[PDB]
Parts: C-alpha cells; structure tokens; sequence
RNA sequence: CCAACGGGGCCUUU
C-alpha cells in the first residue's frame, strides 16, 4: 500500500522478458550515447531523456541497447547533478506549499499536507547520507531550501 | 499394525476415497460405491463383471461427484471426449 | 598463415580447419576482407548418436560479435568441408571458484565469473541464431533434475535438425540433461 | 512486507490440501523452498514439482497425491542442541514412530533421524507429517 | 476444479488476464512505422507515447497524448512494426 | 559374498 494513504493501486510497467535488443532495431550503440550525451547538456533530467528515446526513437531500454543505465552515462561525462534529482522534486514541491500558505493562514488543510511532504524528505535525505552520496551532516530547513533548489 | 512376530492385528483396513485418497470412516453414511457393467463384444453386458469406484461423502456433498467421475470414466475406456485437462 | 589464424597451432585437426579458413577466404572476395582478423584457440571432438561428431570451436570472448557476422556461411561451408560434422562455436570463459571461511582474501569476484552465470551463457551460444524465450526445471520423484528450454518459432530450420547433439554436448560440458521444444 | 517466503509457501500446501486438489502454485521460489520439497519428496508426502523461470524470482508447480496431513513452520528459528532434540519431537510429532522435524545445520538442511546418525544439530525449521 | 493444468494453460484464457497476471509477465504495448503524407522520411512511434511527435523534416506533429494509447493524426499512414 | 548406514582421497577450468 502507499506510504501515507489507504490506496493500493497496483499500476506498474512490465518489462520484457528478452534481455537483448529487438530485431528490427539497428543504430549503432554510440549513436544512441551521443543522444544521451545531447540532451543532458540541454538540461534534461534522467527521467525526461528515457520518455524522448523511447517513443521518438526505436529506443526500448537503454540499458539493453547500451552497457549501461542513463545516469551512469552522466556521471561518465562530468554532467551528474549536485543532488538526485528525486530529492530536488521533493523539496520543489515543498517550497510551492509554503509559499501558498504564507497568504492563507486559515488553510488547515495545506497545513497537514505539509508535514507529510516534510516527512517523505528526511527518510530519503537519510538515506542519501548512509550511501554517502550526500554529504554528511547536509540537512534540510525550511529557510535556506528555497535558495537550495533556486 | 503387525506385531513383532509379523502377524496382523488391525480388525480391519478401511476404503479409501478414488477421488481423493481420504478415508471412507464406518458412518460416512454419504458415501456410495458404483459399479459399471462390462461389455461383451457382441454389445451386451456381461453378468457379475463390474468396474468399480468409490466416493466420499465429502466430494458428493460438495457437488464435485459429477466432474471427478468424468475423469476417472475416461482415463478409463469409459468415455470419449467429455473431460478436458485444461 | 596457418600458426598465425591459430593463437597456438598444437595439433593436427585444428591445422585442418585452419586450412579451410584460409582456403574459404580465397574463394570470395567478401570473405578476404571479414575472416581475415578472426583467430580460434581449440578444438574438440564429441561423439554424439548416429555415429556423427560436433566440432566444438573455442573463440576468444573479446572476438565473440565478430564471429556473429559470419557464423551464417561458415558452418555451411565447413559442414561440407567436414562431411558429416556439426559445427557449433563457443566462447572460452574462465569460472573462478567459491571463496571458503578460511581462505585468504583475493580480490572481489565478479557476477560474471560464477559458475551458474558461465553454463547459462554456453546455452545461448548453442542456438545461436535463435532466441531462448522461456526455461523449465523438473524434480521427479526419483531425484534428478531435468531442464526444458524452449525456442523462438523464427528460422529454426538452421539448427532443426541438430538438436540432439545439442543435447549431447551440453551434458560433455556439464554433466546436465537438458531437452529442447520449440512452442508453436 | 512479506517476513518470510518459507512461511507463505506451506501454508498454500495446506490451503490445497484441505480443500482436495491435486496441484497449486507458490509464489516466489528460493533456494530454502526447494530444499525443503525436496525433503518431503524422499519421503512421499508430495509427487514430482516443477520450477518456472521468470527472471523475477521464480515460481512453483507442486503434485499432490493426498497423503499429507500437515505441514508448518516454526518462528523464530531456535537454537537446538542435541540433547533438546527429544523434547521437539515430543510437543509436535503425532507419535514415537512417524512424521520428521527438519532443522538446518552446517551439514546441510536434513530431518532429525538423519541428524542422529551423522551426529549434529543447529536450528529448526519445521515438520512434516 | 480440482484437476487442472496450470502449466499449459489456453491460450483465449492467457489472452484476457491483466498484463502482471498471466504466467510470465509481459508487455501489451507496441512500436508503429510512420509516414507523413508529405514526406518519404519514416519514423518510428511508440503506440503509447505521451510527447507529441514531429515529423523530423519539419514541424507537422504526428500524434498527440491522451489517457491511454495515442491518437494519430489525420492524413498519416502507419504499418504496426 | 552381499545390502544398508557412516567416512577419506583424486579428477572434472577448482
């Protein structure tokens, strides 16, 4: 179930059972990784650069047609970011949030919804910490995250 | 149920279930044994030849007795093509 | 040409096939160009039923894509050359073994070079030209496994008729009995 | 939040059992599930079972011939020395002279009277009868 | 009922179950060749895309999203691949 | 002699 509802929705992709790249595709392997290359110095996340090759272009799974998941191929290139990119949408969201209620205090609502995105930001920040791709002692507050993300 | 000179000391050994193995107990009064008649190739039944299955009151009581006999009469010669493995 | 198409040219047979590269090679312009870097290493015989034999070529597994271009032709050719031979080519991976408690540490063992991932990569190059669309594994009830893979309905005509000296020299490597089926 | 695969697995059997059919899935398979049926196939409890590839962990077709009466498995998994083998026996087997508790040593996964003969112990797993 | 074969199962009974339900899971999902009737230059589209392809010579859009499989355009010709 | 149950060594990429 999810973490913080009563929802047990159960939609997911399902990926294939080959391992090894469709007959009709035939681009080489490093005209694909210049693609990838291309986009991200455009500024599109890891997430972003998979929808476009996949349905764009003949690109099933990068990792099939490639060695290698996208965000390997970043950090190859110098071009990885200063933080996940997940842990950057969470606290985007957050700041939206506050920002509303600082005109309308009366908000109960957005007041409890809140603390539960507050929540989701430190069990994932510590995790980041644990598998040291964060810094140590790095920590969310609520002032200097605006700056953070902008 | 023999003793350590090898003699049997059971007062009896009871029917078992051709549907599912399960013993058939003394007041499974549910239970019925059915008996098929052979056929001589003439095309006429053969008096006192008998293929034989038993069913507990289990199975008929919870409607299954139709579909299992079904199975058991044609891996037999019973049946043709009235039961489907899948 | 012939110690220089082999990485060692120890004995006879390989010589012999080494001869039919280069011959082949000549015969067509094509083939002047595709064959001339590909080398083998070794060579073994397996008897199989019916009297026939499976030439089983061992390839350097850097090489291995390249073969892939032309293992079409080559096994049409040799299997003439050969007469009643089946040809099949496989790459020579290495297997290291299983650290114990009490061993000295050595450097971490790659995923690669365990032994169950080793057996499955000699199964896909058996086929080659087919895909392996599913596995099944039988415990029967005297106790002995048997595994069933089933094959891609696509061009099979190029291997229909070998399988069961697929079933025979899989077991030579392994010790496994394995039987194939090919849905429809 | 599955706590134990092992746990899921025997219950299904019995599920099946009860109600009088011959076959039924599990889902997933691991290395401690085979081990188990195996266990239970040597002594004819179960018919032959069959293993589906998946690349996801796998699942399981199992035979059933209507002779078992329960399986289960014990949690958490004690410590057993050998002298405390007897009381095991005593508080889950039907009777002095059938059924097996199944413990997993550093001599592999085996039943109690094969863990006498060869003279070991370590942790309990479950019983069969 | 109480026999049955769970490891052959039909294939009209395979067809109808959810994608993550059957045996082995799968994919239901499929790529199309597609041509702009100016153009010769194909281009291959995915049956779900969310983005709004363009042609590559220029910006005619091929497609666009909608909750479940994609809506082609008017004019376009496709083969399913 | 032969059957079961226990145990050691060597080969098979080790």
């Amino acid at each position: 179930g999810r973490m913080h509802s009563a929802g047990k929705g159960i939609s997911s992709s399902a990926i294939p059972y080959s391992r090894n790249a469709p007959a009709w595709f035939k681009l080489s392997s490093e005209s694909v990784i210049e693609q990838i290359v291309k986009y991200a110095r455009k500024g599109l996340t890891p997430s972003q650069i998979g929808v476009l090759l996949r349905d764009a272009h003949g690109v099933t799974q990068a990792r099939v047609i490639t060695g290698n998941k996208i965000m390997r191929i970043l950090k190859s290139n110098g071009l990885a970011p200063e933080i996940p990119e997940d842990l950057y949408y969470l606290i985007k969201k957050a700041v939206s949030v506050r920002k509303h209620l600082e005109r309308n205090r009366k908000d109960k609502d957005a007041k409890f919804r809140l603390i539960l995105i507050e929540s989701r930001i430190h069990r994932l920040a510590r995790y980041y910490r644990t598998v040291a791709v964060l810094p140590p002692n790095w920590k969310y507050e609520s002032a200097t995250a605006s700056a953070l993300v902008n | 149920m023999e003793n350590d000179k090898g003699q049997l000391v059971e007062l009896y050994v009871p029917r078992k279930c051709s549907a599912t193995n399960r013993i058939i107990k003394a007041d499974d009064h549910a239970s019925v044994q059915i008996n098929v008649a052979k056929v001589d190739e003439e095309g006429r039944a053969i008096p006192g030849e008998y293929v034989t299955y038993a069913l507990s009151g289990y199975v008929r009581s919870r409607g299954e007795s139709d579909d299992s006999l079904n199975r058991l009469a044609q891996n037999d010669g019973l049946l043709k093509n009235v039961w489907s493995y899948s | 040409p012939q110690a220089k198409i082999l990485s060692q040219a120890p004995t006879e047979l390989e010589l012999q096939v080494a001869q039919a590269f280069v011959e082949l090679e000549n015969s067509s312009p094509e083939l002047k160009a595709e064959l001339r870097p590909l080398q083998f290493k070794s060579i073994r015989e397996i008897d199989v039923a019916g009297g026939k034999k499976a030439l089983a070529i061992f390839v350097p597994v850097p090489s291995l894509a390249g073969f892939h271009k032309v293992q079409t032709k080559l096994t049409r050719e040799l299997e003439k050359k050969f007469q009643d031979r089946h040809v099949i080519f496989l790459a020579e991976r290495r297997i290291l073994p299983k650290p114990s408690r009490t061993s000295r540490q050595v450097q971490k063992r790659p995923r690669s070079r365990t032994l169950t991932a080793v057996h499955d990569k000699i199964l896909e190059d058996l086929v080659f030209p087919t895909e392996i669309v599913g596995k099944r594994v039988r415990y029967l009830v005297g106790g002995n496994k048997i595994q069933k893979v089933l094959l891609d309905s696509k061009d099979v005509q190029q291997i229909d008729y070998k399988l069961e000296s697929f079933q025979a020299v899989y077991n030579k490597l392994t010790g496994k009995q394995i039987v194939f089926e090919i849905p429809s | 939040t599955r706590s134990s695969v092992l746990a899921d697995a025997l219950n299904a059997i019995n599920n099946a059992e009860k109600t009088g059919k011959r076959q039924v899935l599990i889902r997933p398979s691991s290395k401690v599930i085979i081990k188990f049926l195996q266990v239970m196939q040597k002594h004819g409890y179960i018919g032959e079972f069959e293993y589906i590839d998946d690349h996801r962990s796998g699942k399981i077709v199992v035979q059933l011939n209507g002779r078992l009466n329960k399986c289960g498995v014990i949690s958490p998994r004690f410590n057993v020395k050998i002298g405390d083998i007897e009381k095991w026996t005593a508080n889950l087997l039907p009777a002095r002279q059938f059924g097996y508790v199944i413990l997993t040593t550093s001599a592999g996964i085996m039943d109690h009277e094969e863990a006498r003969r060869k003279h070991v112990s370590g942790k309990i797993l479950g019983f069969v009868y | 009922v109480l026999v049955q074969d769970l490891l052959h199962p039909t294939a009209a009974s395979e067809a109808r179950k959810h994608k993550l339900k059957t045996l082995v899971q799968g994919p239901r999902s499929y790529f199309l060749d597609v041509k702009c009737p100016g153009c010769l230059n194909i281009t291959t589209v995915f049956s779900h895309a969310q983005t709004a392809v363009t042609c590559e010579s220029c910006s005619t859009i091929l497609c666009t999203p909608t909750g479940g499989k994609a809506k082609l355009s008017e004019g376009t010709s496709f083969r399913r691949k």
